[PDB]
C-alpha cells in the first residue's frame, strides 16, 4: 500500500491505532519484514494526490 | 494452662496457613509490573505493552 511516512510507528507488529483498528491490523506475532521507501516522485501531484 | 505445650502442631498449622497467605500476598504483588490485577493492566495499557 501507500501511506504516510510518519505512520510507520502505527504499522508496528501488534501496534494499536485508528488505522491499525479500522484500516489494516497487523498481527501481534508478525513474522516477516516491512520495506518502506519514498514515493513522492510518482505518487504525489502538485494539485494534491 | 501452658500455651507452648502444643507448640509443634500449632507451628505446622501456622506455617501452612501463612504459606497460603504469602501466596495470596504474591497475588497482590508487582515483581516489576505496574499493578497487581491483570484486568487493571489490560484496561490501562495497550495490548502490545499489556
Amino acid at each position: 500500500f501507500v501511506i504516510r511516512g510518519n505512520e510507520v510507528s502505527q504499522i508496528a507488529p501488534g501496534q494499536t491505532g485508528n488505522i491499525a483498528d479500522y484500516n489494516y491490523k497487523l498481527p501481534d506475532d508478525f513474522t516477516g519484514c516491512v520495506i518502506a521507501w519514498n514515493s513522492n516522485k510518482l505518487d504525489s501531484t502538485v494539485g494534491g494526490n | 494452662s501452658t500455651p507452648s505445650a502444643l507448640g509443634k502442631l500449632q507451628d505446622v498449622v501456622n506455617h501452612n496457613a501463612q504459606a497460603l497467605n504469602t501466596l495470596v500476598k504474591q497475588l497482590s504483588s508487582k515483581f516489576g509490573a505496574i499493578s497487581s490485577v491483570l484486568n487493571d493492566i489490560l484496561s490501562r495499557l495497550d495490548p502490545p505493552e499489556a
